[PDB]
C-alpha cells in the first residue's frame, strides 16, 4: 500500500499556531519561488490553503538557487518527540560479511506524509513583487520540521520490519537517510535480496536507487572510511605552520581526537594547555615547546598508517591499559594479538588532589562503558598495576570500589601506591602535636609543633589561610623529624586530604608534603578534638593562636 | 473496567534515557516484550510519546529464568498520590515468606492517558537500529499504582485465607507480598504453598519461589567501648574522641577526667593508667550507651534516611534515621557476597538488606547514602541486583572519618 500511515502531532499544550509575515524579497527571488512551489504542488508535496488559514512562516531563499524555510517558531509550538540517538555505530562493533551494500533514500522528508490536523500550522505565504499579485498561501514531511526526522525514521522502522522477519538472513542497520544492509550468501543471492528490499521500499514511495550501481567497497562514512576486511579514519593533515592562532589548536586536537579512535599514542594535553583562555578563535596564541613536542610525537604515529578489525563474537574481547604520564592514558581493544578492534585516550577529572590508582580505575569504568555501548560486554583487561597493589588500596579504601576481571601486564610505567600510612602509632616514634593559626583580617599566621621530648618549633606565615597553616603545620613536623614519626593534629581538613591518599595535587605546599611521605619509611597520622584540652593538642594551639 | 490516574499538577511525564544494556540483557528484554505483544500486556509506540523510563533486566537470587525490570522511580514521583496500615507483628513474626505477585497485576488493564507514561525503550547495541519502544496496557510491575487499584482485588483473593488463618500476618508491597507467622517452618512453608495455590485458583513465573526471614533474629548493634587493661595514650586519644562525637547522641556523655589524663605532651605509645574517678567516667559513659536515646520515635510523616560505611574485611555498617542524630536503627553487615573481591557487590546486597529491614518495619524504603563514587556505582550497580524495587539513594564522596564510632 503507498499511503504511510501518519504520526500524530499536536502543538505545545496551550500554544497558538505560527504566523510570521514573509520578509519583502528581490522580484528575481520571487520569481524562483513560485517556480518551484507549482513544482511541489504537481508533486502533491504542497497544497495552497483558503485565507482562512491564520498561520504563515517566513519564505526565503550551481545556475539556481534552492527554497527554505525557517518553522523555529513553528517547533517552538510543535510537540517534544523521541529522538534518535545521536551516535553513530563505531566500525570496532561492525561484524564482518561477505558482501554490504549501501543503499540510500531519495527526499525521505518528502516521501513520507504528515498529520492532517496538523498541517495548517505550516503555512508560508508567498512573496507578490510590487504588491501587484495576491499572497500565495505543507502536505508530506516538511525539510527542517523539529518531527520530521523521528517521524521519517519511524515511518521506516515499521516499513522495514516485515522484509527484516522475511528474510532473516540480511542484516539492516538504520541510520538517518541511509540504509545499511549486509549478509553472508552468495554475491548473487546479496544482489537479489538487495533488489527485493528495493522493490519493498518503492511500494511505499521511498526510492533506493540501484540503478546507479551502489558505491562499491570502499565506502567512506561520514566518520571514516571502511573497508571489507578494515576501517581506519579519514587521513589527517598537518599545517606546520609557524605559528597557530585560536582555532588552529581547536582544528588540530579535533582532528588529533579522531585519530585517537585508529592511532594510538595520540597526546592533545600539551595542545589543549596552550588555549588555556580559547577567548577567540580570531585571537592568535604562541606554540609551546612542550605543546610542540607533543605534536612532534603526534607527527611520528600519524605518519606509520593503521588499521582496524572488525569484531568477531568467537574471539575474546580484551582491552589493554598504559600509562602515558601527567594524567594521560592510552587504551587498546584487541580480540587478536597485534590487532586492534579500537584504540582510545582518557584524560584526569578535573580534581585538586588525584592518584594513579583512582585514575586507572576511572579509565576502566570509562573503557567498560564504552564496552558495553560498541559490543555488549565488559573486556577482560590488562592493567599495568600488581595485583598486590590493587589489594592494598581497594581494600584499605574507605569507598566502595571494584575493578573487572583484569590481569597484570608488565609494560612500565606501573602503578604503585607511593607511601602507605601505618594504622597503629609507631612505638619509638617521635611524637608532633601541630597546629597552626591565620588572622582572618590580616593574613599573617604561623604554624609549629611540639614533641614529647621537648622539640618544638614555631614560624611566622604570612598570606595565608588557617587551612594552609594547618597543613603548614603538617610540611614542619614531616620535614623535623625522623624516618618514623607520628603526627597529632586537630584539623579535619589537612586529615581528610592526607587520608585521600594523593600522590599528585595542584596545591603545591600538598606536593612537598606528599615528597616527604615518600621519603619517610612509616608515617602514622592521628587526629584529636581541637580546644579539647588534649595532650600537646592545647599547647601547640596556644603556641601558634594569634 | 479502568480507574482514573494522572500525573501530579504540573509534573509532566517521565522522560528518564535507557541506560545501554548488555546484549544479554537487551535479548532477554526483547522476549519478554515480543511475548508480553502478544499477550497485549504492551504495545508498541510512535515518536508522538516522548516520554521513556529505564527499563533492564535482573535474575531474583537462585533464579536461572530473567525479570523484566522498569525505573519508575521518576514516574512514581511525578504519579499522583493515592487516596495501607503497616502491621508491626511483622517484625515479631518468628518468620516473614517473600512471594512475587506482580503477575496478578497484569490482569487489571489500566487509563489510556496515563499509558503515554509508562514508555519504556529496549536499547540497540552501537546504534545499529532504532531501539524498540513499547508502552504499558495493563498495570505495570514496579509502579505505584499498580499494587493500590489492585490491592481490593488482593483483598477479595486473600479474604477466606485470611478468614482461616487470623494469626498470620500479610503485608503488600509493590510487586511483593510478605506472610508472617511464629509456626514452624514446615508449617510455614506449607501455609505458604497454600496461599500461593490460593493466588494460582483465583489467578505466575516466579509465584514458586520463596524467600524467607526471620525478624525475630534481627537486633541492633550498639555502639560500645572497648574494655581494656593497659590504655595507652593513643587509645586515650581515640576513646576520648569517640566520646566527644557520641556527645551529639546523648547529652549526658562526659569526657572531663579522659581528657585530664591527656594533660601533658606524652607520646602516643606510652601507656597511661586510668584515674579511679576516669575509670567512673568511663563505667558511666558505658551506662549512658547501654540506654536508648530519649526523644527518638518513628514519625510517619518524616522519610527514611540510610547510611553504610566500609568498615573493611568484608563488613559494613549501616544506621537508619529521620533525623540527623536520631537513630532508629543500627547494624553491622558481614560477608555479604563476594566479601573479600567486590564491594560494589557488598554494597548492593547491603542495600537490598536494609531496605528490607526497613519495609517489614516501616513499610517504606529509605534514602540511601552510598559510600561509593557515582560513576563506580551506575556502572555495576545493575549487575547485583536482585530486587523488584529499587530505592532511592545519593553519593557521599567526602571521608567520613567518622566510621570509627560506628564500629
Ligand atoms: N559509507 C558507509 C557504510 C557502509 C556500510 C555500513 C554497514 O554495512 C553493514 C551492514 C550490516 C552488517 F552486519 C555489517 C556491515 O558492515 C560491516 C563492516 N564491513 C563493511 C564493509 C565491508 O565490506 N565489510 C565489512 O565487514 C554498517 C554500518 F553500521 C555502517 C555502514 C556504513
Ligand atoms: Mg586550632
Amino acid at each position: 500500500i503507498s499511503p504511510i500511515e501518519t504520526v500524530p502531532v499536536k502543538l505545545k499544550p496551550g500554544m497558538d499556531g505560527p504566523k510570521v509575515k514573509q520578509w519583502p524579497l528581490t522580484e528575481e527571488k520571487i520569481k524562483a519561488l513560485v517556480e518551484i512551489c507549482t513544482e511541489m504542488e504537481k508533486e502533491g508535496k504542497i497544497s495552497k490553503i483558503g485565507p482562512e488559514n491564520p498561520y504563515n512562516t517566513p519564505v526565503f531563499a550551481s545556475t539556481k538557487w534552492r527554497k527554505l524555510v525557517d518553522f523555529r517558531e513553528l517547533n517552538k509550538r510543535t510537540q517534544d518527540f523521541w529522538e534518535v540517538q545521536l551516535g553513530i555505530p563505531h566500525p570496532a562493533g561492525l561484524k564482518k560479511k561477505k558482501s554490504a551494500t549501501v543503499l540510500d533514500v531519495g527526499d525521505a522528508y518528502f516521501s513520507v506524509p504528515l498529520d492532517e490536523d496538523f498541517r495548517k500550522y505550516t503555512a508560508f505565504t508567498i512573496p507578490s513583487i510590487n504588491n501587484e499579485t495576491p499572497g500565495i498561501r505543507y502536505n508530506v514531511l516538511p525539510q527542517g520540521w523539529k518531527g520530521s526526522p523521528a517521524i521519517f525514521q519511524s515511518s521506516m522502522t515499521k516499513i522495514l520490519e516485515p522484509f527484516a522477519a522475511q528474510n532473516p538472513d540480511i542484516v539492516i542497520c538504520q541510520y538517518m537517510d541511509d540504509l545499511y544492509v549486509g549478509s553472508d550468501l552468495e554475491i548473487g543471492q546479496h544482489r537479489t535480496k538487495i533488489e527485493e528490499l528495493r522493490q519493498h521500499l518503492l511500494r511505499w514511495g521511498l526510492t533506493t536507487p540501484d540503478k546507479k550501481h551502489q558505491k562499491e567497497p570502499p565506502f567512506l562514512w561520514m566518520g571514516y572510511e571502511l573497508h571489507p576486511d578494515k576501517w581506519t579514519v579519514q587521513p589527517i593533515v598537518l599545517p606546520e605552520k609557524d605559528s597557530w592562532t585560536v582555532n588552529d589548536i581547536q582544528k588540530l586536537v579535533g582532528k588529533l581526537n579522531w585519530a585517537s579512535q585508529i592511532y594510538p599514542g595520540i597526546k592533545v594535553r600539551q595542545l589543549s594547555k596552550l588555549l588555556r583562555g580559547t577567548k577567540a578563535l580570531t585571537e592568535v596564541i604562541p606554540l609551546t615547546e612542550e605543546a610542540e613536542l607533543e605534536l612532534a610525537e603526534n607527527r611520528e604515529i600519524l605518519k606509520e598508517p593503521v588499521h582496524g578489525v572488525y569484531y568477531d563474537p568467537s574471539k575474546d574481547l580484551i582491552a589493554e591499559i598504559q600509562k602515558q604520564g601527567q594524567g594521560q592514558w592510552t587504551y587498546q581493544i584487541y580480540q587478536e594479538p597485534f590487532k586492534n578492534l579500537k584504540t582510545g585516550k582518557y584524560a584526569r577529572m578535573r580534581g585538586a588532589h588525584t592518584n594513579d590508582v583512582k585514575q586507572l580505575t576511572e579509565a576502566v569504568q570509562k573503557i567498560t562503558t564504552e564496552s558495553i555501548v560498541i559490543w555488549g560486554k565488559t573486556p577482560k583487561f590488562k592493567l599495568p598495576i600488581q595485583k598486590e597493589t590493587w589489594e592494598t588500596w581497594w581494600t584499605e579504601y574507605w569507598q566502595a570500589t571494584w575493578i573487572p576481571e583484569w590481569e597484570f601486564v608488565n609494560t612500565p610505567p606501573l602503578v604503585k601506591l607511593w607511601y602507605q600510612l601505618e594504622k597503629e602509632p609507631i612505638v619509638g616514634a617521635e611524637t608532633f602535636y601541630v597546629d597552626g593559626a591565620a588572622n582572618r583580617e590580616t593574613k599573617l599566621g604561623k604554624a609549629g609543633y611540639v614533641t614529647n621530648k621537648g622539640r618544638q618549633k614555631v614560624v611566622p606565615l604570612t598570606n595565608t589561610t588557617n587551612q594552609k597553616t594547618e597543613l603548614q603545620a603538617i610540611y614542619l613536623a614531616l620535614q623535623d623529624s625522623g624516618l618514623e614519626v607520628n603526627i597529632v593534629t586537630d584539623s579535619q581538613y589537612a586529615l581528610g586530604i592526607i587520608q585521600a591518599q594523593p600522590d599528585k595535587s595542584e596545591s603545591e605546599l600538598v606536593n612537598q608534603i606528599i615528597e616527604q611521605l615518600i621519603k619517610k619509611e612509616k608515617v602514622y597520622l592521628a587526629w584529636v578534638p581541637a580546644h579539647k584540652g588534649i595532650g600537646g593538642n592545647e599547647q601547640v594551639d596556644k603556641l601558634v593562636s594569634a | 473496567e479502568t480507574v482514573p490516574v494522572k500525573l501530579k499538577p504540573g509534573m509532566d511525564g517521565p522522560k528518564v534515557k535507557q541506560w545501554p544494556l548488555t546484549e544479554e540483557k537487551i535479548k532477554a528484554l526483547v522476549e519478554i516484550c515480543t511475548e508480553m505483544e502478544k499477550e497485549g500486556k504492551i504495545s508498541k509506540i510512535g515518536p508522538e510519546n516522548p516520554y521513556n523510563t529505564p527499563v533492564f533486566a535482573i535474575k531474583k537470587k537462585d533464579s536461572t529464568k530473567w525479570r523484566k525490570l522498569v525505573d519508575f522511580r521518576e514516574l512514581n514521583k511525578r504519579t499522583q498520590d493515592f487516596w495501607i496500615p503497616h502491621p508491626a507483628g511483622l517484625k515479631k513474626k518468628k518468620s516473614v515468606t517473600v512471594l512475587d505477585v506482580g503477575d496478578a497485576y497484569f490482569s487489571v488493564p489500566l487509563d489510556e492517558d496515563f499509558r503515554k507514561y509508562t514508555a519504556f525503550t529496549i536499547p540497540s547495541i552501537n546504534n545499529e537500529t532504532p531501539g524498540i519502544r513499547y508502552q504499558y496496557n495493563v498495570l505495570p510491575q514496579g509502579w505505584k499504582g499498580s499494587p493500590a487499584i489492585f490491592q481490593s482485588s488482593m483483598t477479595k483473593i486473600l479474604e477466606p485465607f485470611k478468614k482461616q488463618n487470623p494469626d498470620i500476618v500479610i503485608y503488600q508491597y509493590m510487586d511483593d507480598l510478605y506472610v508472617g507467622s511464629d509456626l514452624e517452618i514446615g508449617q510455614h512453608r506449607t501455609k505458604i504453598e497454600e496461599l500461593r495455590q490460593h493466588l494460582l485458583r483465583w489467578g505466575p513465573p516466579f509465584l514458586w519461589m520463596g524467600y524467607e526471614l526471620h525478624p525475630d533474629k534481627w537486633t541492633v548493634q550498639p555502639i560500645v567501648l572497648p574494655e581494656k587493661d593497659s590504655w595507652t595514650v593513643n587509645d586515650i586519644q581515640k576513646l576520648v574522641g569517640k566520646l566527644n562525637w557520641a556527645s551529639q547522641i546523648y547529652p549526658g556523655i562526659k569526657v572531663r577526667q579522659l581528657s585530664k589524663l591527656l594533660r601533658g605532651t606524652k607520646a602516643l605509645t606510652e601507656v597511661i593508667p586510668l584515674t579511679e574517678e576516669a575509670e567512673l567516667e568511663l563505667a558511666e559513659n558505658r551506662e549512658i550507651l547501654k540506654e536508648p536515646v530519649h526523644g527518638v520515635y518513628y514519625d510517619p510523616s518524616k522519610d527514611l534516611i540510610a547510611e553504610i560505611q566500609k568498615q573493611g574485611q568484608g563488613q559494613w555498617t549501616y544506621q537508619i534515621y529521620q533525623e540527623p542524630f536520631k537513630n532508629l536503627k543500627t547494624g553491622k553487615y558481614a560477608r555479604m557476597r563476594g566479601a573479600h573481591t567486590n564491594d560494589v557487590k557488598q554494597l548492593t546486597e547491603a542495600v537490598q538488606k536494609i531496605t528490607t529491614e526497613s519495609i517489614v518495619i516501616w513499610g517504606k524504603t529509605p534514602k540511601f547514602k552510598l559510600p561509593i563514587q557515582k560513576e563506580t556505582w551506575e556502572t555495576w550497580w545493575t549487575e547485583y541486583w536482585q530486587a523488584t524495587w529499587i530505592p532511592e539513594w545519593e553519593f557521599v564522596n567526602t571521608p567520613p572519618l567518622v566510621k570509627l564510632w560506628y564500629q
